[PDB]
């Protein structure tokens, strides 16, 4: 057992919401320049 | 796309003088670069096996499905012998169509890539001899020509040597090409398990003539001051272009399979879904969801995805082929001619 | 001209569709997802081939 | 079996040849670019003279081939089927560690040595002894994590 | 920019509230990297190998395409003569391609038992370091020959004098991809299937 | 349930699916507002170059309808009882044409906005413009073979 | 700079393909020999101005009209490049502008101070720097009327004749001064601060040069701002400037402007991810528009003497 | 065990990385900020093949202070080691390299910016050298902390 | 043990570190801060040198200010040592190192600008080293409280 | 036990350390940014330098503020001390270093301006020392609450 | 007991120490952001001396607000706390503190413009401090529910 709360595939499925999340965040970085410089 | 440039080349004198717009002339000047191209492509779908998503049924299939089976139940087919014309259309709706369309896929675009790399490759030769220059064939031709038809050449015939030996009436395993490639340059010997017998002793000595030929390639030029350099430039090009080329030629396999693969599924999200035992609901059904597929079908397929295709079987021969035989530039011909110029031009 | 080679294209496209489905072929009706009772959504493809049958000819008056 | 040998080893040896190889060429990217950069605003025309205004992008990629050899060289310690400890684990990650930021460096230093340095010993070929030996001192800090690599490697 | 300096307190507090009361070793990241699945690794690894080739092809695309597209406004023959910087760009993508193909024959389905052993944590890993040493060494190769290929753009509006040098330092990013392209196939050269 | 097959399971299809159409979507979504505005300033003098300079439009939706394959593809093979090697790879799929289609909707976006306010001062960049072009699309395709070479291994 | 090509990408790759318009030292020497201005509209041609006198005759071609006609295809360009800006390049273009309208708000003054025309002054004015409201001009000839009546809408809102001209201009040059050491990055910074410096060296210079109190109409942001200030505002005579510009070492011996501004510009090309190409570019199209206008002057009226004092570094 | 347990070769190694990681981060950051430096103005008078290289051999006395501490660490290292040798030699690994880093720091602050006065006046040598070795003797200060401590990870280490 | 647990000397090496890598990045911000403005000056520098040092030579004794302690924590150090011992010669080097790079920070914006008017006038050194002499007391501050932290870490440990 | 654990004198040693350590980061952005303005303006007026370090001299005080509570705080700290007596002893630490910390600034912002101003009034000098006393009885606001807390610490 | 944890005091400490804290953070941008503009102030008209004392003073009022709740959290601190009475000793303070913080931060920003054209009016004895007595209670009202938490915090604990 890893834990009992925070336990392995709690963690594998936040891990690939948290990197989908940044590259969402970075993409939205990229989006948003456009309206940020026109 | 016979259709769309026959139409062109059966009246092309009417076409001859018309208002001759900006995407007319374009789709005009290449009225038989256009029907060559379907032609092609109607002989390259059928031997693909394919039809708009589907496949025809017109020869007596190779693979013979068993006798009883329950429904819903996984089932294996047996060769019973080989389709004469093209893929069988026993491959069609099987869970593994993909793990033998891609890798036969994979492998024509390796052999269709080598073989045009040396037609064209050859016409270095056709014009070394032409111009009576006997230097530059043993310079650059030969150790090219060595290094290449060992490194690639032997791979592409281990293509065709693999399909020529039954790996399953032999009790021998079946190799891998791609495993065996990265094991002839790194740690030369030790094959994992053997394609043909005295392997070693002539698959250390393709890369001991290669090897030869790098230093070869570069020194012979300049010792028969400034083409130390261009050959020196020229040798290092010709190598590590080689091994880009050629893994190059995947795009063939990577846009036949967005093609064939995407078609399939805008067969299934428009057609396939108005089809059901319905009287007045599927009469419009089938006339609406047929009018978004072959609108849709025009558009995408044959406009969007067809121009991406043929702009790489545009890159093919402007990097892929011209690179090899296509040396130097000329001043272009351009004769002092009389030309009817418009008014519109002010 | 859209609608006349849409139903031109139509009524060669859908009636070998209902020969596909009128036969028994392997293509359509093999599958568990098929459309079952291929001769009942072959009249489907019938009347809808020669609806646009009805739309060629009557689109083809205006040419 | 071993206390000492866990299966988690080998996360902690490939990710020392990458971060040998990765952050390697990194630095010998930054070197070349950064360097190509300087080329590109000077005008030769000559022979002998292209061959040495080359000196930071083959002294960049000699970089890469110092993350080429440390990475090569604790991925051939690495296989599934033998004993591999927790310790030499963490010696090729550091490995990895070393050669990656001390390629990172030399990279960083000898691109902005060599982006206005380029532009120094050209048209102006007096100088050249100088800015050769600052790409020396500028290269080496490479050689230093190499040197320690190889300590590492043969002591674990 | 605030919310990095939150959670490396956060990470400092759960940190010192595990170490000082006697539970520090509840944070073992061993034990994190041996019950997490190994086609979780692998799959990141291939995904995340085409993945960042592709984001560093696309970035060197539009480094030096935008560049010699401005370049060709006044002299056009740049584009169908250093169309080479962006086949070396593109090749990057092709180097993550081929690791794909050959890391996707690794990739077959574990029993259930035989499933957390050494082979399969080996190869788990060995394709996730792989796929991340020729995606992100390509992604760095990408961007490389597309700020020198971009450089070859504008240096090719001057007619002669300079690229026969430029494309000396083009192909020197190409070396660097191919040598990153020859790393990931040993880094999981001994890796076997999942068995 | 089992070992071989948890209820986090279909969250990695979920995830993947979702991925596949969000990121293909945000990355044409760029090559469309970048070729948009290049188009709409362009043909503000130049109306009749209207049907050549839209071509990064509809390549960047081409991008979309790779991504729209992909999640259509592993929705297929989604289920409530799926193995969690199936899992990752309809995760490796997703944001293998997912992350890949949005770096390649981001190139079309900047060399199609360089490219449709190139091909109106001189016309002759028209041809490269578009064989950049395809490079910066076949990316996204690249991304989108990998997906259909890692979903042909569910089940 | 990895970023750069962006959004500023076909815009550095179009300005540096203007510069190679910039027609070299070789292309003078074959213009610098026509002696009618109809040979030197023929062999104009030949360079990349590409035939930009197709439309006017031959039996009327003015000097004047030479010196327009060149400016026109500048500032085509220039607010074709500026109308293809980001936010950080836009503000950029724009602040090229702000420096210009300050020479023109500056003209409309001390030409409608006089009797004068409104519209033959008007032809006179640069056109880059032009708002709205500089066609009036005329409310009143007070200074204090003109920022709340007119320049309140202005951007010269945030900033006697010349001692207004100063006021603005050195307000401006400060806020230039300090905004292309915040948005704009890494390979334009260097540039952006000694080469506009240079710009408040060569003010400053003219400051005590006009003037023979001067501190706070004098701009600090270069080289003279901590230490050749002091010694320059308190100079009355031509020999306490030559003694205060001796200070520097960049400067010394000069008191030939332009000619050290186009060796410090054709280092600015030396740069190839930097947005100062695009003032390189101006300066160095206003430079060469003036060197045909001062070859074409030569021409029209045979001064055959004094015809090589055009200065090209490109 | 409970005193040299299997993750104690981690502190350790991470020391032995870091001096390296921090000390050629500030090696580079002299080396790349006094090369600048020391040609921006002085392509004039071409007799100036040996006047400014002294920031930058002493940026590579910063490196070789990284090297020595961390072949010394890499000795220390082994299998069955404490915690408490990996602690102080994270400790010192950590102190060469940050003091170094920060000794590199103000190296290339001082050549980036003194190169350019020293174009018009010679006389700049004698004070500059003088200044340039304090900003040394600040990766000496961490070279002997961390070779101070180097000698108490064996003694009596159980 | 309970009292003397097996990562107690990780918070002493990090002490024993920080004092030098803390005390340093002051002494280099002071060095490079102040270093700037004395190489800038050169018609008066070579006539007035040997008071445009005194920053640098401030600067300089901070760093010794965190060395004379960090050898002193590191003769404390050991492998069986109390945590109260730990904390508290961690929060020795703790309150030496960032009160003397809070020393160094003070120095170096102080001591730069000093020069810039010592340059136009040669009476302002007075008022120069008096705020300098501020400045360096409050690195002593954080000795005087690091050497008192250490001179109670093994008095009644158990 | 439970009352005094053994990780107590942690959060006694950090409020120890923090007190000199945040006081001192005020004092030197209080004689930061007072002594910058110091020396910038002196070369106008040599003879009133004695009247411009009285913005250095309250920050000099601060600085013995925090000392004078981190000696005391060291005076207590102990291997067996109560949890009460570690919380209270980073309460006071933090008190009498956060708040002299903002005093610190306090005085630095307003001095700098103070000091430039009186090149031209004499007059002002009265006006700018007495808000500067104002930014500085914070300071001995945080040591009250520094003294009081730390003085109840040992009473069980 | 679980009601009176060992851990309770930290929680008041807090309360006590983010009183002091915060309201001194506020009322130190109260005074410098205040007395900033005092040379534009009095190089012109020197006789509005005593003008900016009045927000000075009234952020002054501000700093015993905190200091008044950080002497009455402090008398209520105790070992053997219960755990309610350490959320109301941090409720009381850490809204006195953070309330006198954006009457600190109202204060010292309208005592800026206050000031900066106090010299053109001296009718603005009145409408400056009218504005001021609605920014000052802003930590008044922070005041008058830190101590209505404060009467509750050991009012009925157990």
């Amino acid at each position: 057992i890893l834990s009992s709360i925070w336990t392995e595939g709690l963690l594998m499925c936040l891990i690939v919401s948290a990197l989908l999340l940044f590259i969402l965040i970075v993409a939205l970085s990229w989006i948003s320049n456009l309206d940020i410089t026109y | 796309m016979t259709l769309a440039a026959l139409s062109l080349v059966l009246n092309e004198k009417k076409i001859n003088k018309m208002k001759r717009g900006e995407i007319f002339d374009m789709a005009f000047t290449g009225r038989y670069i256009i029907l060559l191209m379907g032609v092609f492509s109607m002989y390259t779908g059928f031997l693909y096996n394919d039809i708009f998503s589907k496949t025809m049924t017109i020869f007596k299939s190779g693979w013979k499905w068993p006798d009883h089976w329950k429904k819903g139940e996984s089932i294996t087919a047996t060769s019973v012998g080989t389709y004469p014309i093209g893929l069988d259309w026993a491959w069609h709706g099987t869970e593994n169509a993909l793990l033998f369309s891609n890798s036969y896929k994979m492998k024509l675009s390796i052999l269709m890539g080598f073989i045009h790399m040396t037609y064209s490759y050859f016409f270095s030769l056709a014009n070394h001899l032409y111009f009576n220059s006997m230097i530059d064939i043993i310079g650059n031709f030969i150790p090219g020509l060595l290094f290449m038809q060992g490194i690639f050449g032997y791979l592409s015939v281990c293509i065709v040597y693999k399909w020529a030996v039954d790996w399953v009436k032999d009790g021998k395993p079946a190799p891998g090409l791609l495993n065996m490639l990265i094991n002839m340059f790194l740690s030369p010997g030790t094959i994992d398990d053997e394609l043909y017998p005295h392997q070693a002793k002539v698959q250390v000595f393709l890369l001991l003539m290669a090897l030869v030929c790098i230093p070869w390639l570069l020194l012979v030029k300049p010792l028969h001051g400034d083409i130390m350099i261009h050959q020196v430039i020229h040798t290092i090009e010709f190598c590590l272009n080689c091994v880009s080329h050629t893994a190059s030629y995947l795009r063939l396999w990577a846009l036949s399979l967005a093609h064939a693969q995407l078609s399939s599924v805008l067969w299934t999200m428009t057609i396939q879904i108005a089809f059901g035992f319905r009287g007045f609901v599927g009469v419009f059904m089938t006339v609406a969801l047929f009018a978004m597929w072959f609108a849709l079908t025009c558009a995408v397929l044959v406009l969007m995805e067809g121009t991406s295709a043929m702009l790489h079987s545009l890159r093919l021969h402007w990097v892929e082929s011209m690179s090899k035989f296509f040396v130097g530039e000329g001043l272009p011909y351009e004769p002092f001619a009389f030309e009817y110029k418009d008014m519109e031009v002010a | 001209w859209c609608c006349t080679v849409l139903s031109a294209f139509g009524v060669v496209i859908l009636s070998v569709i209902a020969h596909l489905f009128n036969t028994n072929h392997e293509s359509f009706v093999g599958s568990i997802n098929d459309p079952e009772d291929g001769p009942a959504v072959a009249h489907t493809v019938y009347l809808a081939a020669l609806v646009y049958l009805v739309f060629f000819v009557f689109c083809g008056f205006q040419v | 079996s071993n206390i000492y040998a866990p299966l988690y080893a080998p996360f902690f040896g490939f990710a020392g040849c990458a971060a040998a190889m990765v952050l390697s060429c990194l630095g010998a990217a930054i070197g070349t670019a950064k360097s190509g950069i300087g080329i590109a605003g000077i005008g030769t025309f000559k022979p002998e003279l292209i061959m040495k205004s080359l000196i930071p992008v083959v002294m960049s990629g000699i970089l890469a081939i110092y993350g080429l050899v440390v990475a090569v060289l604790i991925a051939g310690n690495l296989s599934p089927t033998e004993d591999y400890t927790l310790f030499n684990g963490f010696m090729h990650l550091s490995c990895g560690l070393c050669v990656g930021f001390a390629c990172l460096s030399s990279g960083y230093a000898i691109g902005m040595v060599g982006d206005v340095g380029v532009r120094k010993y050209m048209h102006q070929p007096r100088l050249f002894v100088g800015i050769v030996l600052i790409l020396i001192f500028s290269e080496v800090l490479g050689l230093y994590g190499m040197i320690v690599a190889l300590i590492l490697n043969t002591r674990g | 920019h605030f919310l990095y300096y939150l959670v490396l307190i956060v990470v400092i507090v759960y940190g010192l509230y595990k170490l000082f009361t006697g539970h520090g070793s509840d944070i073992n990241f061993g034990k994190f990297l041996l019950r997490t699945s190994p086609y979780m690794w692998a799959n990141l690894g291939i995904a995340l190998c085409v993945g960042l080739s592709v984001v560093g092809a696309a970035w060197g695309i539009f480094i030096t395409g935008s560049s010699m597209i401005g370049a060709g406004v006044r002299a056009p023959r740049i584009t169908t003569k250093n169309l080479i910087s962006i086949i070396f760009c593109e090749v990057v993508a092709i180097y993550g391609l081929i690791i794909a193909i050959v890391f996707s024959s690794k990739l077959t389905v574990a029993t259930a038992e035989n499933m957390y052993s050494k082979s399969n944590l080996y190869t788990g890993y060995s394709l996730f370091w792989a796929g991340i040493t020729v995606g992100a060494s390509n992604l760095i190769c990408g961007i490389a020959v597309g700020i020198t290929g971009a450089t070859a753009a504008i240096s090719d509006a001057a007619d002669s004098a300079l690229f026969v040098k430029i494309l000396v330092i083009e192909i020197f990013g190409s070396i660097l991809g191919l040598l990153g392209l020859i790393v990931g196939l040993l880094m999981a050269g001994k890796a076997s299937e999942f068995q | 349930m089992t070992e071989l097959c948890p209820v986090y399971a279909p969250f990695f299809g979920a995830i993947g699916c979702a991925s596949a159409i969000i990121f293909t979507s945000l990355g044409a979504a760029y090559g469309t507002a970048k070729s948009g505005v290049g188009i709409c300033a362009t043909c503000v003098l130049r109306p009749d170059l209207l049907f050549k300079n839209i071509v990064p439009v509809i390549m960047a939706g081409i991008i979309a309808i790779y991504g729209l394959v992909v999640s259509v593809l592993v929705c297929y093979s989604l289920g409530q009882k799926q193995a969690l090697y199936t899992g990752f790879i309809q995760l490796g799929a997703g944001l293998s044409v997912g992350l890949s289609g949005l770096a390649a909707g981001f190139a079309i976006g900047i060399v199609g906005d360089a490219g449709v306010r190139g091909s109106s001062q001189q016309p002759r960049l028209f041809v490269g413009m578009i064989l950049i072009l395809i490079f910066a699309e076949v990316l996204g395709l690249y991304g989108l073979i990998v997906a259909l070479l890692l979903n042909s291994r569910a089940t | 700079g990895v970023y750069f090509n962006i959004d500023n990408g076909f815009i550095e790759g179009v300005v540096r393909g203007y510069r190679n318009g910039l027609l070299s030292n070789n292309q003078y020497i074959n213009l610098t020999q026509c002696d009618t201005l109809e040979d030197l509209k023929l062999q104009l041609s030949s360079t990349d101005y590409g035939n930009f006198l197709s439309s006017v005759s031959s039996e009327s071609l003015t000097t004047s009209l030479i010196q327009e006609y060149a400016s026109s295809k500048l500032y085509h360009e220039f607010n074709y490049i500026r109308d293809q800006s980001s936010g950080s390049t836009r503000k950029f273009m724009d602040y090229i502008t702000y420096g210009y309208m300050i020479d023109n708000v500056a003209l409309m003054i001390t030409g409608t101070i006089h009797d004068r025309d409104k519209g033959e002054i008007l032809q006179r004015c640069h056109p880059l720097g032009w708002f709205d409201t500089l066609p009036t001009l005329s409310v009143a000839t007070d200074l204090e009327s003109l920022y709340e009546t007119v320049l309140v809408d202005t951007p010269l809102a945030p900033y006697n004749i010349e001692i207004i001209r100063n006021k603005l201009y050195k307000a401006y040059l400060e806020d230039f001064y300090n905004f292309v050491t915040e948005e704009i990055p890494e390979p334009a910074k260097e540039c952006m601060q000694t080469l506009l410096g240079f710009e408040a060296d060569r003010r400053s210079i003219n400051i005590a040069l006009n003037s023979l109190l001067k501190s706070d109409l004098l701009p600090n942001i270069g080289k003279l701002y901590p230490l050749a200030t002091f010694h320059l505002a308190q100079a009355q005579d031509f020999e306490g400037v030559r003694a205060a510009l001796a200070n520097v070492y960049e400067y010394r011996g000069f008191l030939h402007f332009y000619q050290l501004e186009m060796e410090l510009c054709r280092d600015a090309f030396t740069q190839q991810f930097a947005i100062s190409t695009v003032w390189a570019w101006m300066k160095s199209k206003e430079q060469e528009v003036r060197n045909i206008t001062w070859i074409a002057e030569c021409i029209a009226q045979n001064q055959r003497e004094r015809i090589n004092n055009y200065i090209s570094v490109y």
